């Protein structure tokens, strides 16, 4: 075993269990039990202070539960260890898989068990809890693809030979498997593959291929009207206003005009012919992400989602305000399960992508959303995230 | 017997090297009769000078003897930290009714539980001779940071056994108490609870007989326990003329504690009495409603009433009541109107807010409440249509998530008093506000302010406008602020100035509301 250690200085997570439904409970006594006897993990004493909170989550079609176990707090705490192919994005289709269970067959160093201790807690205190502590490499935890990479690179050595025409990429539990084969010479290919790591996986995101060149970005638009009202032009001025931001290139002077004075709302106001090439100027200048915004590996991704209504939502993701990486929608349910399914989709994206997860920014309650995600969450890894409260113009300029 | 757990002190840290302080020679005759008597019991063990670790120690005086009480705080302050025992309940609508209840003491529980071996050397205290020219534990010592958690821990797997080959038995372990409870018929029961004491005894545990056990019903945490209902113990409301804010206080905290059960509590007028208060001991007059309240409780509070307990089998039904603006009651049973719990949420999430959020926020509440002490979500039963309830829901920009409702017609129904328009009103005059306001129309109006804050200014032009304004009327701000505050269509609020513009929203018949920069 290697001996992993946790960054200088800090101590081992002690993390506090969000309570559970005797539904998941269940689960988590009888996966677990099964675990114990197979010596994956082990009970604990008391002598063991820390703690990862644990949850059971459904996989999707497929009937049986899967232990989750958020380890954020651990890897964020535990030492880096010392590749993105930016061509897997280039790829037309790829298929995730959960390479979890490899892991199992590596014993974890001695001396870092006790910082894996989860507990499962109990209904109404009725008693103390069953608590646990990792023998081998947990799934979730950022040290084992890096204590298996090796491993792993080797087992997939073949494979990667005897097709170098898909490229293949792990991160966490999950391989991000490539290709621009047709949808049934690709299905094959992956399988093969299944039947090759059988050899030493479920199909995770409905066993389905993302499809990662139409990753569309999402400009502003403005109204395209027939007869602008003054209460139109004000919001359109608004809108070109804000984006002015983003893009110094945008001129309102014109269509400031057509409001000057103390109109009625309803008023039905002609566009001059200066209004209307100032507009049509602004339109094409929106018809295209601003120019200059680089991805920088040394900051964070951070995505940011509106509600819009209807099942309809809208994000965006970058590093430094305004200045975005990528922007999307996604349609439909319930609010939560939808929001849950949107944030694994971003989160997706981004691993695809920049080969990393974003914070996220929720339009909730942190108690809701902490009572319904795990109902619909089916990702291995967990994002960060924090909870807030955007304002009405913010949502009123996008989609 | 028992197997030991490994202790270690604080990294970096050492044993701790506190000097005994002086003793009396009466005392320390106390001790050595005591210590010496600890060392015949293997609890403790004579040291050779090689341990330059110590403990003060003391004695307390209910015979003419004494007892020995160790002063451990240092080694606490120098031993790691453990899995604290568990630091919550268990609720009583949460434990199924039982034919059987016996409780039992567990005496020199810390005293029966051997101590890591190569911690002992650190638990060392000396016993100073009258001769003017040390020991350590083997055991849990108490007063240790760690013997709560590893007695627990123990105990635990001492029981573990015993459980299984019991199942139908159910066992809860309280610092140095055992209450087990079962469906046995009273014969059985009373022996099974004798093979437990058997048990506990095979590994030195000690418990009462019988005669002199604790047997329902019995008070627990504030509560009145039988085995078939539960409820809360004799709440006296004191009978005076002079009340303090003391009094008061407390007596608003033992009316919140009554309302887990019983319903109808009401202490708004009792808290208004504390209003601008100088002192703990200053005496507030009863006004007429908080005596009219006091009254009221002293009714609810005369004939008791339980609560019956949770039965598996059967699902949880949650109803929820508006008794008055931001004053909300439920209450959860099984069988119709056959309380296991009640209970009362007051609790407002910003400074302004509708019934709509409130009651959604009272149901997050709830269900929290009820996964923590059944593990399973109740089916709601709301005084809101669904309607209603879908209509605020899309239009909010945060999301949420009712479990399973049902619609109950029960007065009052939760509605929302207005809808801003989703367009601009055609023929409804246009007012711009920024204090003071200009209308397309031609009409003006300024104002002058003292004592103020910027954004009260911006919701006051508002205000303006819609008090001279028509039964239809669009108002054109440039306040993000009030715009925001609106825009989530409030219907009560901390201020009185958004309650006096939601007055007018309610009477308008159509109003609009726009931002311009
Ligand atoms: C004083 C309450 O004591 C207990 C607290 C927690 N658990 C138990 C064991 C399980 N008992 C159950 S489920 N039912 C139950 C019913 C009535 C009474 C008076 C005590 N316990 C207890 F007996």
């Amino acid at each position: 075993t290697v001996p992993v250690k946790l960054k200088p200085g800090m101590d081992g997570p002690k993390v506090k269990q969000w309570p559970l439904t005797e539904e998941k409970i269940k689960a988590l006594v009888e996966i677990c039990t099964e675990m114990e006897k197979e010596g994956k993990i082990s009970k604990i004493g008391p002598e063991n202070p820390y703690n990862t909170p644990v949850f059971a989550i459904k996989k999707k079609d497929s009937t049986k539960w899967r232990k989750l176990v958020d380890f954020r707090e651990l890897n964020k705490r535990t030492q880096d260890f010392w590749p993105h192919p930016a061509g897997l994005k280039k790829k037309k289709s790829v298929t995730v898989l959960d390479v979890g269970d490899a892991y199992f067959s590596v014993p974890l160093d001695e001396d870092f068990r006790k910082y894996t201790a989860f507990t499962i807690p109990s209904i109404n205190n009725k008693t103390p809890g069953i608590r646990y502590q990792y023998n081998v490499l947990p799934q979730g935890w950022k040290g084992s693809p890096a204590i298996f990479q090796s491993s792993m690179t080797k087992i997939l050595e073949p494979f990667r030979k005897q097709n170098p025409d898909i490229v293949i990429y792990q991160y966490m539990d999950d391989l991000y498997v490539g290709s621009d084969l047709e949808i049934g010479q690709h299905r094959t290919k992956i399988e093969e593959l299944r039947q090759h790591l059988l050899r030493w996986p479920p199909f995770l995101w409905m066993g389905y291929e993302l499809h990662p060149d139409k990753w569309t970005v999402q400009p502003i638009v403005l109204p395209e009207k027939d007869s602008w009202t003054v209460n139109d032009i004000q919001k359109l001025v608004g809108k070109l206003n804000w984006a002015s931001q983003i893009y110094p290139g945008i001129k309102v002077r014109q269509l400031c005009k057509l409001l000057r004075g103390t109109k009625a709302l309803t008023e039905v106001i002609p566009l001059t012919e200066e209004a209307e090439l100032e507009l049509a100027e602004n339109r094409e200048i929106l018809k295209e992400p601003v120019h200059g915004v680089y991805y920088d590996p040394s900051k964070d991704l951070i995505a940011e989602i509106q509600k819009q209504g209807q099942g309809q939502w809208t994000y965006q993701i970058y590093q430094e305000p305004f200045k975005n990486l990528k922007t999307g929608k996604y349609a439909r349910t319930n609010d939560v399960k939808q929001l849950t399914e949107a944030v694994q989709k971003i989160t997706t994206e981004s691993i695809v992508i920049w080969g990393k997860t974003p914070k996220f920014k929720l339009p909730i309650q942190k108690e809701t959303w902490e009572t319904w995600w795990t109902e619909y969450w089916q990702a291995t890894w967990i994002p960060e995230w924090e909870f807030v409260n955007t304002p009405p113009l913010v949502k009123l300029w996008y989609q | 017997p028992i197997e030991t757990v490994p202790v270690k002190l604080k990294p970096g840290m050492d044993g701790p090297k506190v000097k005994q302080w002086p003793l009396t020679e009466e005392k320390i005759k106390a001790l050595v009769e005591i210590c010496t008597e600890m060392e015949k019991e293997g609890k403790i063990s004579k040291i050779g000078p090689e341990n330059p670790y110590n403990t003060p120690v003391f004695a307390i005086k209910d015979s003419t003897k004494w007892r020995k009480l160790v002063d451990f705080r240092e080694l606490n302050k120098r031993t790691q930290d453990f899995w604290e025992v568990q630091l919550g309940i268990p609720h009583p609508a949460g434990l199924k009714k039982k034919k059987s209840v016996t409780v039992l003491d567990v005496g020199d529980a810390y005293f029966s539980v051997p101590l890591d071996e190569d911690f002992r050397k650190y638990t060392a205290f000396t016993i100073p001779s009258i001769n003017n020219k040390r020991y350590q534990y083997n055991v849990l010592p108490q007063g240790w940071k760690g013997s709560p958690a590893i007695f627990q821990s123990s105990m635990t797997k001492i029981l573990e056994p015993f459980r299984k080959q019991n199942p139908d038995i159910v066992i809860y372990q309280y610092m140095d108490d055992l209450y087990v409870g079962s469906d046995l018929e009273i014969g059985q029961h009373r022996t099974k609870i004798e093979e437990l004491r058997q048990h506990l005894l095979r590994w030195g545990l000690t418990t009462p007989d019988k005669k002199h056990q604790k047997e329902p019903p019995f008070l627990w945490m504030g509560y009145e326990l039988h085995p078939d209902k539960w409820t809360v113990q004799p709440i006296v409301l004191p009978e005076k003329d002079s009340w303090t804010v003391n009094d008061i206080q407390k007596l608003v905290g033992k009316l919140n504690w009554a309302s887990q059960i019983y319903p109808g509590i009401k202490v708004r007028q009792l808290c208004k009495l504390l209003r601008g208060t100088k002192a703990l001991t200053e005496v507030i007059p009863l006004t007429e409603e908080a005596e009219l309240e006091l009254a009221e409780n002293r009714e609810i509070l005369k004939e008791p009433v339980h609560g019956v307990y949770y039965d598996p089998s059967k699902d949880l039904i949650a109803e929820i009541q508006k008794q008055g603006q931001g004053q909300w009651t439920y209450q959860i049973y099984q069988e119709p109107f056959k309380n296991l719990k009640t209970g009362k949420y007051a609790r407002m999430r910003g400074a302004h807010t509708n019934d709509v959020k409130q009651l959604t926020e009272a149901v997050q509440k709830i269900t929290t409440e009820s996964i923590v002490i059944w593990g399973k979500t109740p089916k709601f039963k709301l005084p809101i249509q669904k309607e209603t309830w879908e209509t605020w829901w899309t239009e909010y920009w945060q999301a949420t998530w009712i479990p399973e409702w049902e619609f109950v017609n029960t007065p009052p129904l939760v509605k929302l008093w207005y809808q801003l328009e989703k367009e601009p009103i055609v023929g409804a005059e246009t007012f711009y506000v920024d204090a003071g306001y200009v209308t397309n129309r031609g009409r003006q109006k300024v104002v002058t302010l003292t004592d103020t804050t910027n954004q009260k200014t911006e919701l006051q032009a508002i205000y303006l406008a819609l008090q001279d304004s028509g039964l239809e009327v669009n108002i054109v701000t440039d306040s993000q602020y009030a715009l925001g505050i609106i825009q989530a269509q409030p219907d009560q609020s901390e201020s009185e100035l958004v309650n006096q513009i939601i007055e007018q929203l309610i009477k308008k018949e159509k109003v609009y509301l726009a931002w311009v920069p």
